[PDB]
């Protein structure tokens, strides 16, 4: 597991990991608190 | 008010639109059967436009002739949570990204195999630059004073 | 050659002697293409995994945690409990303990020198030299192999029919 | 030691996977600009680069396969498993002809519910237009426990061949000796994979498939409908609906064939209850084709003192007019595997298209002829497949030609004598496109500007100038007499488009003759102009992909290069994937046109409602005949016309259409920066980009580089593609859904 | 014809005659780099200026420099 | 092999070596990817955290303060009810403090860049605990475990309001 941890390190991998996780936090804000056209404050 | 508007808690055009899209709504709702999914699907809808149509009456929003929330971003701090605040939530997060990116870049460009770590990123390291990028307004004013910000004259520049 | 479980096939040529439980039983060869510590390691999570569940499928059918939540048959407490959040308590703890194994796992087959199953897990002792160690990991596998078996037959028969502890 | 196989030729490690590149000797000493990166994915496959051994390039190229057909099983399982969990095949099932397949729900986020559609069958989700409800049920499968076992299965079957390909590369890898078999291997293909899969899939219709849709069409409940084991087990509950198998196999022994005309039935036509085809004749055709190709497969000799040889066949068929004939073609089909992609995806494509065709044209699948979104996408699918796959087998022979192609190997025989005359091929193909094009294009032009004149009886139309298609009809004549006369057997014609009665399932029209006028020849010879520009295209890149009187030493360019100057006047574009790129415009434009031919004449002189009294209402209403003539025409009263559905579609469950449709115009438009620009621009503005990097100390160390200008064409061309078949997708899914 | 210079930046590799694809270019006796050669146009009239010469110069900014100018039948790679 | 003696069955994790909690336990080996003396610094302040707050959260549930916005047993709602311009004073107080007693470098990259600084070492001792040698490394021992337990309950606290919503009790 030396070198699967540095092929996880590629780019493609962790820009895949980042970009699903970015995704996930923004759907899950969005379902939790839907239709925010202003800012809650 | 503002460029004529007038505040949607009191534009008729604005309920006019919450009442045609309830409508539809269970119109859609009649054609299915007892408290089955696709009911309560529907009936989810119609609870989340309601809510949806009363938060924007009850948030200062102003709407137009058309019955829609327009935004007002000259500036003026009454309307500040249309533009301002997310603009500054927006530059927080992207000078963030920036500062972080910036660093990494900075960072691995001094090791033997600058290249290799671009495409292979140091994870430790990221980990270690991402999490430092909350102070990267005070970090940038502190490296342009310190002259560590900005290129001279080592850029390359074209014949002409 | 000639492995002492099956007398007419050939040994599978990676299990001499020196593992507990080894009667040269592998006619299809799966030591041939997998390592020996990681099959040691997965069958002696199975033998530990059946021997709770077989233990605790028999007893739930018997005894009852107070509570109507708990008062349904083995076979169907599986979709009482994961609606109950019971089984997530499970899940996440035994995920902990996974991913610990995931490690133990990792550095046993890099080397270090833990055996396959052993957590070091001993508050009483019940082995105390290398005999006794070596007479009780026997007596492990074969419980383990016998209530593997033993579930299988429990939950095949009990889904067939219906029955209470008697799964006949 | 075996003699076919090497044992443990590569470990298997993880070490690889964490050096990008390492199978390219160039690539291996890492990036130092970004055209590092993109050459890393465009060299991923050429595994002819990557090793000097076909031994190696054939293990590889196996294990591909292996891991390719792991992804199709996945696909497939996925498929089901959506089949059984997220759709309405049960109510579909009691309700063919009202509930509209679904078998995609979407989850309530951001508003995007709406795209849950009313489908019918107290169910909401995405009209599913892949027709695999139509398929299933002709599968005999009545539940959705059946899908989820299929599913099932799937997954097993891919993680079977994801373990194969693994196996295959890593523990034991064929030699070369072994790929080279290729007798061996058409006899197996032939015999074993065809035959035997058409055998097997005839069991399972006569013994599942007969018996459970023969219950369905007469009205049983799937509750109510027997087990399929059930119909093994117990030879009464398929003697009922058959009663031949009360006689067993006696008659299958004892020659006695006539007795299995019960279920083995030759009765051509449709199905009236379903508009599908008879069943029992497709159990007959599998087992006739089963048949048919177990005994084509004991044709090569493999390892007994019987067969033929391939290379003996090949080597006696010379000729006065071709010289060596087909001598060295054997050794140019076992040792290029580039020469077996170009012949394999050509008449693969081709395939596609005939099974394009032969689908609407012969409905095989219960309650599939009346759902017409899955007809049109079904057509459309198929003959974009096959037009890329028929690109794909070009660009694979011109690869060929300059790589695995031996002068002295081919001395005097078919292959050198093709080019040794390419100029006479080229200049008459030329010819035959530049005639073909003035005449079909300029008809249309001339029935256009005639039409703009006022003058419409000097249209080419069948109220003026007529042009019929006699050849045509005649075929369709000849077809319609078949039963009784030429088929002596057949009850009813193949297809009723060749002509015969309307029919219709539920009101709604299955099948019906499709009559054949001038508006029919003109847009014929636009296909036929298409395909051969296409195929000029493509011939002159394989032809030229060596040598040309500008370029003497083409083939020590490559397959693959841009120019080779600004000199000559301009060398641009003249490699051979210079012409795959080329012509893989061309088809998309002749594919095209090919399925909007479809579109509009299903939609105008077959598709439509048929009156109790009998009478035919179309759905456009018979236009095609006088509007599908002009240009102006095909503009307004298809593209503007049946554009409506697309653009209104806003705030109903077909707006994903029109976001999709304004996406693909989009990304079509944003195609046409790659295409129409080149790569010193881009270069010189990612100058001044990496001067203000530099300024700010943010420019990174893999010095960014515009793409080459081959990745310019292909990212132009890939775009262009995209762009151009995502709105016809949304055009016609939208269109056929609505109505 | 096209207009071929060499300029002193000439290291001598030779790579640009062994490229040119119509034999414009060829090497001469010269004392300014460590090769003691330097390449020479000669034969520009042949040159067709497909640029191959200057594809595989090492040296900065190239030393060997085509100026596409005036077209003739060799020029524009006419066979006909 | 020397084997953990926390995690007996593990190797000894590496890094760990000259601090004042080490029992071995780093199965997860996050003091090989992260700085050490980061990790300590974080699951101190961590661990001070969540022992005021688990004090906190008792006080506030027993005495409170006067006034009709500090009138919550529950802290889940005192946070809600207090509004945000009690909670915004706080966090720009913390803030205030965060930049103070770290003396500017506040990150990972730039704390113990030039090292001579003792993880959680911010000098605070009024009342003068901690003169003597001999206790000291017993005190940090104590401040770390009931550090690790404050999270633990903490986090317990928290969502105990969230599930009953009426007080811990
Ligand atoms: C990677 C980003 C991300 C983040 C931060 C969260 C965060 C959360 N998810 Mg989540 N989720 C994600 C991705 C993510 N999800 C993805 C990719 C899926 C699969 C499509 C899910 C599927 C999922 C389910 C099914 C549930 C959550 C739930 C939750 C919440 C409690 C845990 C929490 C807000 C739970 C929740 O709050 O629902 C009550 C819950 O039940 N998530
Ligand atoms: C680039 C311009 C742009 C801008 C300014 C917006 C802005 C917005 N869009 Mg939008 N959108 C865009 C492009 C854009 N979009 C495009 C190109 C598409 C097509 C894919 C969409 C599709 C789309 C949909 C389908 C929806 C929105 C919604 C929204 C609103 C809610 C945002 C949100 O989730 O906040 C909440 C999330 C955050 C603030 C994330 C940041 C939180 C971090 C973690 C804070 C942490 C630091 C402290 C917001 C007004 C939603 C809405 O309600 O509209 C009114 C909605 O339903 N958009
Ligand atoms: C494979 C292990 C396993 C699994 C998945 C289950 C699962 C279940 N059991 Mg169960 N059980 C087990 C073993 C297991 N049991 C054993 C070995 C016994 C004998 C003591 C019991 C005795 C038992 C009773 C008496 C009852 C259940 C019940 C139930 C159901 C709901 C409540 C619950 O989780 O049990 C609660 C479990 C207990 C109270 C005793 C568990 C004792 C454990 C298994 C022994 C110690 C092992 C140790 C903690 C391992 C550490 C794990 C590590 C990752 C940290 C649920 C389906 C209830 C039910 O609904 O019946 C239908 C019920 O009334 N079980
Ligand atoms: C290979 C073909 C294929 C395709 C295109 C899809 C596509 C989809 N599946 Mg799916 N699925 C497949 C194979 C496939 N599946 C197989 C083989 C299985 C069996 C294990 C499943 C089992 C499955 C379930 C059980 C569910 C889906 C769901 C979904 C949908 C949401 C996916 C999502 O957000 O995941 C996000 C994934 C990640 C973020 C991981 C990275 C999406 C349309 C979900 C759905 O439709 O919800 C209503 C859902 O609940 N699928
Ligand atoms: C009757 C015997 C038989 C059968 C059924 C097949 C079937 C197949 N061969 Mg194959 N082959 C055979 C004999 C056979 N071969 C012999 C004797 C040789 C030596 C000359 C080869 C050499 C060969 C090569 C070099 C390649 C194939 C490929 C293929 C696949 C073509 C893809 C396709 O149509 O998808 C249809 C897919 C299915 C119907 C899925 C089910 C098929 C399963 C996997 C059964 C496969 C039968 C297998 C030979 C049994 C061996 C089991 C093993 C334990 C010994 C297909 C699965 C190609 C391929 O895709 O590689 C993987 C390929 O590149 N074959
Ligand atoms: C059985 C089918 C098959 C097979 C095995 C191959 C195999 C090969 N081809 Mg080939 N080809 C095929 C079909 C096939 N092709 C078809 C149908 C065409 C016509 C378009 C071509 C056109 C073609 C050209 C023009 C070239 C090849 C080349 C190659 C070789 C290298 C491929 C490589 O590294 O790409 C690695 C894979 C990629 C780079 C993937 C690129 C991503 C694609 C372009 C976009 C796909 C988008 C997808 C549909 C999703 C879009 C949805 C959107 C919403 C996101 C390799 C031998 C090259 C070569 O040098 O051969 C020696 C070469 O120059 N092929
Ligand atoms: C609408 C745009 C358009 C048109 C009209 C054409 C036309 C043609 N292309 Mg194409 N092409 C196009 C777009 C178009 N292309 C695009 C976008 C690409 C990029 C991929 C290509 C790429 C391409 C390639 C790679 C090739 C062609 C070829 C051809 C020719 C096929 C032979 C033929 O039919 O000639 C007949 C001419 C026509 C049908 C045009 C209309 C002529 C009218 C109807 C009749 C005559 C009118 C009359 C003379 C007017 C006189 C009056 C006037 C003096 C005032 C033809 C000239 C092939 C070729 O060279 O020819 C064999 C070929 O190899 N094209
Ligand atoms: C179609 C004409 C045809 O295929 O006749 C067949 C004719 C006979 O050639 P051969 O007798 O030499 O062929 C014998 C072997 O090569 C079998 O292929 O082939 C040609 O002469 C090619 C000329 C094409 C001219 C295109 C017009
Ligand atoms: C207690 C605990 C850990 C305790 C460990 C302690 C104290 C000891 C710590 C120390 O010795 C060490 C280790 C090392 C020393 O150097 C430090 C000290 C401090 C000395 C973890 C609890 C961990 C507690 C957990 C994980 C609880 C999870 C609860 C869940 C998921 C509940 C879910 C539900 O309630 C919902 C959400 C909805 C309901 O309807 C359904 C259900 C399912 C019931
Ligand atoms: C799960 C958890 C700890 C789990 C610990 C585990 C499993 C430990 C296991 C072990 O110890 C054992 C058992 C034995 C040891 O030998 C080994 C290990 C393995 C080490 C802590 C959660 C800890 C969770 C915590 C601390 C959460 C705190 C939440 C707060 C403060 C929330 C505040 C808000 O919610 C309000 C109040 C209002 C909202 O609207 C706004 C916000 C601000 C979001
Ligand atoms: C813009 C342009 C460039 C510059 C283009 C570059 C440098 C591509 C940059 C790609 C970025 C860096 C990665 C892709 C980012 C996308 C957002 C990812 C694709 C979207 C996914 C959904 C697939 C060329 O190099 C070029 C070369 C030859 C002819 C025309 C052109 C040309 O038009
Ligand atoms: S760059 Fe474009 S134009 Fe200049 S030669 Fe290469 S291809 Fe022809």
């Amino acid at each position: 597991m030396k070198d699967f941890l540095k092929y996880l390190s590629t780019a493609p991998v962790l820009l895949t990991a980042w970009l699903t996780f970015t995704a996930g936090f923004v759907i899950e804000i969005n379902r939790f608190y839907p239709d925010a056209l202003t800012f809650p404050f | 008010d503002i460029g004529g508007l007038n505040p949607c808690k009191d534009s008729e055009v604005f309920q006019k639109r919450l009442a045609k899209t309830v409508k539809k709504l269970e119109n859609r709702l009649k054609k299915y059967e007892e408290g089955t999914p696709p009911q309560i699907a529907i009936q989810q809808q119609i609870t989340q436009t309601k809510q949806r149509f009363t938060r924007y009456a009850d948030s200062n929003l102003l709407c137009g002739n058309d019955g829609l929330p327009h935004l007002i971003t000259d500036g003026r701090w009454s309307h500040g949570s249309e533009f301002l605040l997310p603009s500054i939530l927006f530059l927080y997060i992207s000078g963030w990204i920036g500062w972080v990116g910036r660093k990494y870049i900075r960072t691995v460009g001094q090791t033997s195999n600058p290249t290799e770590k671009e495409i292979i990123i140091d994870v430790p390291l990221a980990i270690s630059i991402m999490t430092s990028g909350f102070l990267w307004p005070f970090a940038a004013w502190q490296e342009f004073l310190s002259g560590d910000l900005i290129a001279s004259d080592e850029t390359i520049t074209t014949s002409p | 050659e000639k492995s002492k479980a099956v007398p007419f096939l050939p040994r599978p040529a990676a299990l001499d002697g020196s593992v507990v439980g080894d009667v040269g039983f592998d006619p299809v060869g799966f030591t041939s293409w997998l390592p020996l510590s990681y099959l040691q390691e997965a069958e002696i999570k199975h033998c530990r995994i059946a021997m709770l569940a077989t233990l605790g499928w028999i007893v739930a059918d018997f005894v009852h945690l107070p509570g109507a939540v708990h008062e349904v048959s083995s076979l169907a407490a599986h979709d009482v409990a994961v609606k109950s959040g019971a089984l997530a308590q499970i899940l996440i703890w035994t995920s902990i303990a996974e991913a610990i194994s995931v490690i133990a796992i990792s550095q046993m087959l890099e080397g270090s020198g833990r055996q396959p199953g052993d957590f070091k897990f001993d508050p009483l002792n019940f082995a105390k030299d290398e005999k006794s160690l070596k007479k009780m990991q026997l007596s492990e596998l074969k419980n383990g192999r016998l209530a593997m078996l033993a579930f299988s037959g429990i939950v095949t028969q009990a889904a067939l029919t219906g029955h209470a502890f008697p799964y006949m | 030691k075996s003699t076919i196989v090497d044992f443990n030729p590569v470990e298997t490690s993880f070490e690889k996977w964490a050096k990008p590149g390492q199978f390219s000797r160039t690539l291996a000493k890492g990036p130092k600009t970004t055209t590092w990166i993109w050459n890393l994915h465009a060299d991923a496959h050429d595994f002819d680069i990557q090793t000097n051994s076909l031994q190696e390039v054939s293990r590889k190229i196996f294990s591909a396969h292996f891991g390719q057909l792991a992804v199709i099983f996945l696909w497939l399982s996925g498929m089901h498993f959506h089949g059984a969990y997220f759709s309405n095949y049960s109510a579909w099932l009691t309700n063919p002809t009202s509930t509209k397949p679904s078998a995609q729900i979407v989850w309530p986020i951001v508003g995007q519910e709406v795209l849950n559609a009313d489908v019918g069958g107290n169910f909401q989700g995405i009209q599913i237009t892949s027709g695999f409800f139509q398929l299933w049920r002709a599968e005999g499968i009545t539940s959705e426990v059946e899908l989820y076992w299929t599913a099932v299965g799937g997954l097993v079957a891919s993680f079977l061949m994801l373990f194969a390909g693994w196996f295959h590369y890593h523990k034991a890898a064929p030699k070369l000796e072994w790929f080279q078999n290729v007798e061996s291997m058409l006899n197996h293909h032939l015999a074993g994979l065809l035959g035997l899969g058409s055998l097997s899939w005839a069991g399972h219709q006569i013994h599942i498939a007969l018996p459970i849709n023969k219950l369905l069409d007469l009205g049983v409940s799937p509750e109510e409908i027997p087990l399929p084991y059930e119909f093994i087990l117990n030879r009464d509950l398929i003697a009922q609906l058959y009663p031949s198998f009360n006689k067993g196999l006696t008659p299958f022994f004892t020659l006695n064939w006539g007795e299995y005309s019960d279920f083995l039935t030759f009765k051509g036509g449709l199905n009236p209850v379903t508009g599908g085809l008879w069943l029992t004749d497709t159990a007959h055709h599998h087992l006739a084709i089963a048949v048919l190709f177990i005994v084509a497969g004991h044709m090569y000799k493999t390892n007994w003192f019987l067969g033929h040889s391939i290379k003996t066949i090949l080597e006696a068929h010379k000729g006065p007019f071709t010289g060596e004939g087909h001598k060295g073609l054997y050794e140019v089909l076992t040792t290029s595997w580039h020469a077996q992609l170009a012949i394999n995806l050509a008449l693969f494509g081709s395939l596609s298209i005939i099974v394009a065709h032969h689908m609407y044209a012969m409905p095989p699948y219960p309650y599939i002829a009346i759902d017409y979104p899955t007809q049109l996408s079904l057509f459309t699918h198929h003959v974009w497949i096959g037009g890329f796959c028929i690109v794909g087998g070009a660009a694979h022979g011109a690869i060929f030609f300059v790589r695995d192609y031996n002068a002295a190997n081919n001395y005097n025989n078919l292959i050198d004598r093709v080019i040794r005359h390419r100029d006479a091929i080229i200049s008459h193909l030329n010819w035959v496109c530049i005639f073909l094009g003035c005449h079909s294009f300029g008809l249309y032009v001339h029935n256009d500007t005639m039409r703009a004149l006022g003058r419409s009886q000097d249209l080419f139309s069948d109220n003026a100038i007529a042009l019929k298609p006699i050849f045509a009809q005649f075929i369709q004549n000849l077809h319609t007499l078949a039963p009784g006369s030429t088929a002596p057997n057949a009850l009813t014609t193949v297809s009723y488009a060749f002509g015969g009665d309307v029919i219709s399932v539920g009101s709604k029209i299955a099948m019906m003759p499709i009559s054949l006028g001038t508006a029919d020849f003109l847009v014929h010879h636009i296909h036929a102009f298409t395909i051969h520009v296409t195929v000029l295209i493509l011939l002159k890149g394989v032809l030229y992909s060596r040598n040309s009187r500008l370029i003497p030493d083409k083939a020590n360019l490559g397959f693959r290069f841009p120019c080779d100057g600004p000199g000559r006047g301009g060398t641009c574009q003249v490699s051979a994937w210079d012409h795959v790129f080329l012509g893989l415009f061309w088809m998309y434009n002749s594919i095209s046109i090919v399925i909007f031919h479809f579109s509009w004449k299903m939609q105008s002189d077959v598709w439509g409602t048929v009156s109790p009294t009998g009478a035919v209402s179309h759905i456009t209403g018979g236009n095609f005949a006088q509007s599908s003539i002009t240009i102006n025409g095909w503009l307004r009263d298809f593209l503007w016309s049946q554009a409506a559905q697309v653009v209104q579609s806003y705030g109903s469950s077909l707006s994903a259409y029109g976001l999709i449709f304004l996406g693909a115009h989009f990304i079509w438009a944003f195609s046409l920066m790659f295409l129409f620009s080149g790569r010193g621009y881009w270069q010189e503005l990612i100058e001044s980009i990496v001067w203000a990097h530099n300024k700010l100390k943010v420019a990174p160390s893999i010095q960014p580089r515009a793409l080459s200008i081959t990745q310019g064409r292909a990212v132009g061309v890939a775009h262009y593609l995209l762009g151009g078949i995502g709105t016809t997708w949304a055009f016609f899914l939208a269109r056929i859904i609505s109505v | 014809s096209h207009t071929v210079k060499i300029y002193d930046t000439c290291i001598g590799c030779t790579q640009c005659v062994r490229a040119c694809p119509t034999d414009v270019l060829e090497m001469v006796p010269w004392d300014g780099c460590k090769a003691g050669q330097i390449a020479s146009a000669p034969r520009t009239e042949d040159c067709v200026g497909c640029k191959r010469c200057e594809t595989a110069c090492p040296t900065d900014f190239l030393s060997v420099r085509v100026y596409l100018g005036g077209e003739t039948t060799r020029s524009l790679g006419l066979a006909y | 092999k020397v084997f953990s003696k926390s995690v007996p069955f593990l190797l000894k994790p590496a890094g760990l070596d000259g601090m004042v909690g080490d029992v071995g336990f780093d199965p997860l080996g996050f003091a090989t990817f992260i700085d050490i003396r980061w990790l300590r610094e974080a699951e101190l302040k961590n661990g001070r955290v969540a022992m005021l707050a688990f004090l906190g959260f008792i006080v506030q549930e027993f005495i409170r303060l006067p006034g009709d916005l500090y009138s919550e047993p529950n802290g889940v709602k005192a946070f809600f009810q207090v509004g945000p311009q009690p909670l915004l004073q706080i966090f720009l107080f913390c803030g205030f403090l965060e930049f103070n007693m770290h003396k500017g470098k506040l990150t990972q990259v730039d704390m113990f860049e030039d090292g001579k600084r003792e993880p959680g070492n911010f000098g605070f001792d009024p009342l003068g605990f901690g003169k003597d040698p001999a206790k000291r490394e017993r005190y940090a021992l104590a401040e770390l475990k009931n550090g690790r337990l404050a999270m633990i309950a903490i986090g317990g606290l928290v969502h105990h309001a969230l599930v009953t919503g009426h007080a811990t009790f």
